[PDB]
């Protein structure tokens, strides 16, 4: 996260980290309950292993209330495109429940019209991650979030290099030097609604961070509302 | 009260007062209270829809719809979309 501040106590508790084998940080998730991660399907291919963090605001520094989460079953969206990062998103069942504490929470899943009317048209949402704090800069060891403005669709479209399809949305600012960026991937863009936060993207990819002219984009959450549902309503092995 | 200052057939007493009839509100009695999802949610605390031209709120993973309509009442601490108080 380019720009932003760091998260206080209890801020933002729904953040994941995907660490790998080296036990580093290369993407984000969101937790949606004490079983099922959301990340960016992109991500997967990253990390040859991985395991989930819940609970860290600092990486270099163990604290107790961290923990970390085996995953039992990867679930990508079987139409990801690899070339336009159509469809970029994945759910994660884990191998053991996430207990809920101080930093640690699900945060909501909305229902779809009501977040397109409701959600969508509010005038910002929050992204957060531990990606690089700077685009030529390094990832950060504290947790940040991001108040990042709804960019129209035309907007976002004319701005960008690459296809903006109807599973993707803009955020973030024309030229202010604030953004997501590298390794904030997979992570929760979230929107408020009377005290209630709601997933509402998936950080998805970018030209760059926070360059003029240019937005993060963002795995635009209601197309997929009901494929995350299906993807949760399994519940355990048989 | 000799102008009839109280709308929508609410009663004027006595500078003056206004008891409305269910379904106003304001000084006057010149607001609806039904309303729709587009205005103040239809005053559901989380989702809202409308079904045969009514409002009907809902909840979203870890909270009751309560027996009034529309607040959500949490099943436990740490109910989705809160800040985390402890
Ligand atoms: C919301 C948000 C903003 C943001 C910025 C990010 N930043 C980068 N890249 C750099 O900033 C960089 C800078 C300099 C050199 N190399 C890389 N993402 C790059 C990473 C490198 C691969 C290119 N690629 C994918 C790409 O383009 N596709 C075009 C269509 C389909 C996918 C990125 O997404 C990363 C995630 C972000 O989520
Ligand atoms: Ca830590
Ligand atoms: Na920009």
């Amino acid at each position: 996260i380019v720009g932003g501040q760091e998260c206080k106590d209890g801020e933002c508790p729904w953040q994941a980290l995907l660490i790998n084998e080296e036990n580093e940080g290369f993407c984000g998730g969101t937790i949606l309950s004490e079983f099922y991660i959301l990340t960016a399907a992109h991500c997967l291919y990253q990390a040859k292993r991985f395991k989930v963090r819940v609970g860290d605001r600092n990486t270099e520094q163990e604290e107790g209330g961290e923990a970390v989460h085996e995953v039992e079953v990867v679930i990508k969206h079987n139409r990801f495109t690899k070339e336009t990062y159509d469809f970029d998103i994945a759910v994660l069942r884990l191998k053991t429940p996430i207990t809920f504490r101080m930093n640690v929470a699900p945060a909501c899943l909305p229902e779809r019209d009501w977040a397109e009317s409701t959600l969508m048209t509010q005038k910002t949402g929050i992204v957060s991650g531990f990606g690089r704090t700077h685009e030529k800069g390094r990832q950060s060891t504290r947790l940040k979030m991001l108040e990042v403005p709804y960019v129209d669709r035309n907007s976002c479209k004319l701005s960008s290099s690459f296809i903006i399809t109807q599973n993707m949305f803009c955020a973030g600012y024309d030229t202010k030097q604030e953004d997501a960026c590298q390794g904030d991937s997979g992570g929760p863009h979230v929107t408020r609604f009377k005290d209630t936060y709601f997933v509402t993207g998936i950080v998805s990819w970018g030209e760059g961070c926070a360059r003029k002219g240019k937005y993060g984009i963002y795995t635009k959450v209601t197309a997929f509302l009901k494929w995350i549902d299906r993807s949760m309503k399994t519940r355990g092995l048989p | 009260c000799e102008t009839s200052p109280c709308q929508n057939q609410g009663k004027c007493k006595d500078e003056y007062t206004c008891t409305c009839l269910e379904g106003f509100e304001g000084k006057n009695c010149e607001l609806f209270t039904r309303k729709l999802c587009s205005l103040d949610n239809g005053d559901c605390d989380q989702f809202c829809h409308e079904e045969q031209n009514s409002v009907v709120c809902s909840c979203a993973r870890g909270y009751t719809l309560a027996d009034n309509g529309k607040a959500c009442i949490p099943t436990g601490p740490y109910p989705c979309g809160k800040q985390t108080l402890e």
